[PDB]
């Protein structure tokens, strides 16, 4: 299966790696440092897991966290260090593998991302940029993250392309984990309350 | 379900792959490596049909499992559209005279005949002469 | 001659390092005892070319020729941390944070410390108090830096608790208390089921278990941390209704619908809830549908193989490829992979190429098809097949990548550069080389070195079969040239990876004062343990075990002794398509000087081993490479050390146990070329624990045949043992003829893949 849990700077070399498969924009690992030493809770990472039934060693392949994990995706969270308004965080990077499409791993990694950055770090809002030609980005993002486009930002990668600087306000309320375990509705929506046995 | 885009000389390889899958031996290689009217028939992220034209239907073709769904019909309604926003009245294209199938058929939209056999319009892969079919319409 | 020292710092700062250190070492023959202001500046030199030892030491001098800048006890302090001297740096802290009492940070960092010189209790007064001192003055700004340094003042009593749970009640005081200021509520609830669960009461850490899960159900560790809460760790009966009742809460998550598939031990329901795991992703055609139940595969293999396979045969069974095209071909790309991973290659082939031929769109199945060719020995056949999956999409980075490996792994180095560089920054280059070396893309870099390797042993062997009998002589002259040319490259790119590694080590130097004034001392802790593990990764000991193999052959071969430049252009043109690093940063760009060393064991020591043995755990250390590596040189007392340290571990029923010891047994010799005293402490301790192992008697016996020993002893089975003696055939000789042949027989079980690659290679 695949596991979903806040990233470390263990996490980081590996995901560097990850980074230099997947996306255009390719940062040293100073740069993952200085994010996952400034803001230690805002980073999320998704991996493969190996729960006992024997066991077994490391391989020395260049996406092994763990015996038996596999970084598979992740996102690269933070607040804005620029030089005069209130809090806002800012998704520096996400990338999800290929054949890891299709299990929601891009949206449940934004989702404890975006209630992290509330949380934490009482953010008022999140910004982030997409490109144009990626329809299947702004699907995730605007569609069914919630998010809204904004501006278009012509030519804003080094490549020329325009891209999409969209932002959404955040509300602990509505970010709320809890809100979106449920599709089919109506139907009873079934929830833990913290207080019954569950034996 | 069942989409269509643009080619876009990224992809060109997945229109290259669809020539050379259905009726593949004419389809030359040095064909496709030119031209960067192209657009393909997506089937929930999976290609599934093809269209090259010239101003003509130079190729159209689909994947047999997913034929007969509507799909490559439309893949020839954007065709005709193209005619006719080209100030011009005149969709053809050339087919070898042993494909009768995708004739009877495929002339159920107006396309009408030119004639007889043509006897060596072009040589496909190997190098050996083809006889072919002239079929016309008009927007 | 304060002037001869700025100088080399002004013209170390324009980019002329030549000059600049040349400048600089004048200045201190000069001196013997200079201006504080001119300590500084050579402080802040050594520093800048990361001599941290001198800089602390020019640093200190500048306060000890009477300096006022207190700055430098920062300075100070952070380079005392970065070479592990927190012994000095709790100094420099101390007087950093004496001289501005006024900033928290000095406050955090004098705690931080103190936390890591053992004084727990000192850094948590200290901690305590700010904290009493800042009361209700603490902005929003603020807020952040004050909720990580009481989670940290909690961190500190937690390990200061151990399992006291007279005093493991008062730090759970601590963090109710702290609770409303602290903003990490995931570590805070990580922490406070921790107590519950060492203080015992495991009902109250089952309610945080609980809502952890709420607050992120997708994550498998607050899952089955909930079980031992509950205490139903080993009841299938209430681990089925536990995760039932969780199905509801979290319908969409995994854990409440995979954890099972990992207990459950009746195959009714066993294979009922796999049905309900697996066919709904192949409904919905999702690729990595065996990829997430292949750890099934391998933890419970003879329980959970078949059983899948009846259900997705089944399934497919009732498919039509028309109709249900999507879960069509995405059962038959589940049954390949289930096949390939049972070795099952025809029917690993025969359920891809339906999906292929009925769907060739899709990439996925060009790379399943070449991972199954590459399993069948085909790496040429199987880089053909990805090449056209990557001419599908251009734009895709990670099939260039998968492309690039494959055509690595098959020797095609050339098309692989090039291949990987349409994504790279080339810019006023030729390929993308050295801008591969710039993002560290270790992925590429220990890939190529590796496929040099094969390369350099390929042109060898090319070189000794056609020197055994005009043109067919500087032909000889060409390949003579690309045997060392493959073999310095092979070098040059294995030993870029240490150069990432140390820049790693140096990457943390900048956080010992940022992390204090961003207010992150616990995640700077898990830095200063995440630096002392880099030698240690996967990547650098992949780049160090097969640069080994190098480095011990130049040795190996150290043993027994080892019109004219007009071509030059071939080389001269070629190194600019092999250079890695700046012109004006490297001149040997074909490792020419690497190979030709007069020292290959203390090159291998220097830029690989030293670094990573200081660091690795007996958890996790290669006792083999540690033999190897000790017995070239001279240290026997080291390898019967890994000798028995790989036997406390593996039994001594291994096959490399026994050739370890059969080799270094025979170096206890009295005409080997080894030290009589270690020759005689290695000769007890073999005694000592192994006389009920071999005949170390007939150690001495000439006529001794040890093949036929190790035959009874480990069989003619024991792969990896057998290569191991082959290896010291000249050192042990014990029928080189004859070990050879028994290799080739006891390779029929392995795949094509790796017969191949022990023929062509390892022997
Ligand atoms: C030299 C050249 O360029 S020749 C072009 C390539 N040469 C070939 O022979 C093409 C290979 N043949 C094919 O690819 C297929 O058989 C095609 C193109 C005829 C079928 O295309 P499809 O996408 O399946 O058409 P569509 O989506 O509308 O569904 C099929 C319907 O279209 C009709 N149809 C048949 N031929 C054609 C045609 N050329 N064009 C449009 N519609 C057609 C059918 O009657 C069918 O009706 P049905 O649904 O009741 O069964
Ligand atoms: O983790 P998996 O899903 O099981 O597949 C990986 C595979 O990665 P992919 O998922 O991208 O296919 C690797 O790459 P490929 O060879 O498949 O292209 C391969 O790593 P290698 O380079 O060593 O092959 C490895 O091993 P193998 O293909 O022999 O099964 C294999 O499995 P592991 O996770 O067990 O290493
Ligand atoms: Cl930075
Ligand atoms: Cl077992
Ligand atoms: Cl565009
Ligand atoms: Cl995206
Ligand atoms: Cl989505
Ligand atoms: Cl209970
Ligand atoms: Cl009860
Ligand atoms: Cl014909
Ligand atoms: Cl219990
Ligand atoms: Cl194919
Ligand atoms: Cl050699
Ligand atoms: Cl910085
Ligand atoms: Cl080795
Ligand atoms: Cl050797
Ligand atoms: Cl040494
Ligand atoms: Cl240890
Ligand atoms: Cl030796």
């Amino acid at each position: 299966p695949i596991n979903i849990r806040r990233a470390t700077i263990n996490d980081i070399i590996c995901m560097q790696n990850a980074n230099l498969h997947n996306l255009p924009e390719n940062y040293m690992m100073k740069y993952y440092m200085y994010h996952i030493l400034s803001w230690p809770e805002a980073s999320f990472v998704a991996t493969t897991t190996t729960l006992d039934c024997d066991g077994r060693t490391i391989k020395l392949d260049p996406t092994y966290l763990a015996p038996g994990e596999k970084l598979v995706g992740y996102v690269l969270v933070k607040m804005n260090d620029d030089p005069n308004e209130p809090p806002n965080g800012h998704i520096t990077s996400l990338s999800v593998m290929r054949t890891y499409r299709r299990m929601g791993i891009a949206e449940n990694l934004m989702r404890q991302a975006l209630f992290a950055l509330r949380e934490v770090h009482q953010a008022e809002y999140v910004s982030l940029h997409v490109r144009q030609s990626n329809r299947a980005a702004l699907h995730l993002y605007r569609d069914t993250l919630a998010f809204e486009v904004l501006s278009i930002e012509k030519s804003y990668y080094q490549d020329g392309e325009d891209a999409y600087a969209m932002k959404k306000v955040l509300k602990l309320e509505e970010l709320q984990i809890s809100n979106f375990t449920h599709r089919r509705l109506n139907e009873e929506k079934l929830e833990d309350d913290l207080e019954s046995d569950l034996l | 379900i069942c989409t269509l885009d643009n080619v876009y000389a990224n992809n060109l390889g997945m229109l290259t792959k669809l020539a050379h899958v259905t009726v593949p031996n004419l389809y030359q290689d040095a064909f496709f490596s030119a031209l960067f009217f192209t657009q393909m028939a997506y089937y929930s992220e999976i290609p599934v049909g093809g269209l090259v034209a010239k101003l003509q239907i130079e190729f159209l073709g689909v994947l047999p499992n997913y034929r007969h769904k509507s799909i490559g019909s439309k893949l020839l309604k954007f065709a005709e559209d193209k005619c006719s926003e080209c100030h011009q009245h005149n969709v053809f294209v050339y087919l070898p005279a042993v494909d009768d199938l995708t004739k009877q058929w495929f002339i159920a939209h107006g396309f009408e005949q030119v004639g007889e056999t043509v006897n060596n319009f072009i040589k496909g892969v190997n190098g050996d002469e083809q006889d072919a079919i002239l079929l016309k319409k008009h927007i | 001659v304060d002037s001869l020292a700025l100088k080399g710092l002004d013209l170390y700062s324009v980019g002329e390092k030549d000059d600049a250190a040349s400048y600089v070492a004048n200045a201190i023959r000069k001196i013997e005892s200079a201006s504080p202001i001119c300590c500084h500046v050579l402080g802040i030199y050594m520093r800048n070319t990361k001599e941290y030892k001198e800089s602390i030491k020019w640093f200190t001098a500048a306060l000890n020729n009477g300096s006022t800048n207190k700055q430098i006890y920062r300075d100070l302090a952070t380079l005392q941390s970065q070479i592990g001297d927190f012994k000095s740096a709790l100094v420099s802290r101390k007087k950093y944070w004496e001289a501005f009492l006024g900033y928290r940070a000095n406050w955090t960092s004098l705690a931080v410390a103190q936390d890591v010189n053992g004084e727990r209790q000192q850094a948590i007064n200290t901690l305590s108090q700010f904290e009493k001192l800042a009361e209700g003055k603490i902005s929003d700004s603020e807020k952040y830096e004050h909720s990580e340094c009481l989670m940290y003042k909690n961190d500190v009593m937690y390990k200061a608790a151990s399992d006291n749970q007279d005093k493991l009640q008062n730090v759970l005081k601590h963090l109710n208390d702290i609770e409303p200021c602290v903003f990490d509520k995931f570590g805070l609830l990580e922490r406070k089921a921790t107590i519950y669960m060492k203080l015992g009461q495991l009902k109250d850490a089952s309610i945080v278990y609980r809502t952890l899960i709420k607050r992120n159900p997708d994550n498998f560790k607050y899952y089955k941390l909930l079980e031992v809460s509950l205490g139903i760790q080993g009841d299938n009966k209430l681990k089925k209704a536990l995760y039932g009742k969780l199905e509801q809460f979290y319908p969409r998550c995994e854990p409440p619908k995979f954890i099972p598939l990992t207990f459950l031990q009746d195959k009714e329901e066993l294979s009922k809830k796999l049905r309900e795991y697996v066919l709904p992703q192949l409904k919905r055609g999702v690729p990595a549908t065996f990829s997430n139940v292949k750890p099934l595969y391998q933890r419970r293999k003879s329980k959970v193989s078949p059983l899948l396979e009846k259900i997705v045969l089944d399934y497919l069974s009732g498919l039509d490829p028309t109709q249900d095209p999507i879960p069509f071909i995405w059962t038959n790309y589940y049954l390949s992979q289930h096949f390939l991973f049972l070795k099952d290659f025809p029917k690993a082939q025969e359920y891809i190429d339906a999906a292929l031929d009925h769907t060739p769109t899709l990439v996925e199945f060009y790379i399943l098809k070449a991972r199954i060719l590459k399993h069948l020995g085909l790496m040429d056949t199987a880089a053909g097949i990805l090449e056209e999956g990557r001419q599908l999409d251009l734009q895709d980075r990670f099939i260039n990548c998968k492309t690039v490996k494959y055509f690595l792994r098959a020797n095609n180095i050339d098309k692989a550069v090039e291949v990987a560089s349409l994504f790279t920054k080339n810019d006023d280059s030729v390929n993308g080389i050295k801008d591969l070396h710039l993002v560290e893309a270790s992925w590429f870099i220990v890939e190529q070195a590796e496929a040099y390797y094969r390369l350099y042993l390929d042109r060898k062997k090319k070189l000794d079969d056609l020197e055994s009998l005009e043109q067919i002589a500087n032909d000889i002259k060409e390949n003579q040239w690309l045997v060392r040319k493959y073999k310095g490259l092979a070098l040059k790119r294995f030993n870029a990876i240490p150069k990432f590694y140390k820049q790693f080590e140096d990457d943390q130097l900048d956080f010992h004062s940022y992390c204090m004034r961003k207010g992150t001392p616990r995640a700077y802790l898990e830095m200063l343990e995440w630096g002392k593990a880099l030698y240690t990764k996967p990547m650098y000991v992949r780049a160090m075990k097969e640069a080994s193999k190098l480095y011990f052959q130049m040795h190996d071969d150290r043993l027994k002794r080892k019109e004219a430049a007009a071509m030059n252009k071939r080389k001269e043109t070629e190194a600019k398509s092999v250079a890695a690093y700046p012109s004006d940063q490297d001149n040997d760009v074909f490792g020419e000087k690497l190979i030709e060393t007069s020292t290959p064991m203390e090159d291998f020591a220097t830029e690989f081993y030293n670094n990573y043995s200081m660091q690795v755990r007996e958890d996790e250390r290669d006792y083999i490479l540690d033999f190897e590596f000790n017995y070239r040189i001279g240290k026997l007392a080291l390898c019967f050390a890994s000798l028995n340290k790989f036997a406390k571990r593996f039994g001594t029923t291994s096959g490399l146990f026994g050739s370890m010891a059969i080799v270094l047994l025979h170096a206890t010799r009295n005409d080997t070329p080894f030290d009589p005293i270690l020759k005689k402490v290695v000769t007890k301790s073999l005694e000592k624990e192994y006389s009920e192992n071999f005949p170390l008697n007939e150690i001495s016996n000439n006529s001794f045949d040890w093949l036929n020993f190790y035959q009874e002893k480990f069989g003619k089975n024991d792969i990896n043992g057998l290569l191991f003696l082959y290896r010291y055939r000249d050192d042990v000789p014990i029928g080189s003829s004859n070990l050879k042949e028994m290799i080739i027989s006891s390779l029929s079980p392995l795949e094509p893949h790796s017969q191949n690659e022990i023929l062509q290679y390892y022997l």
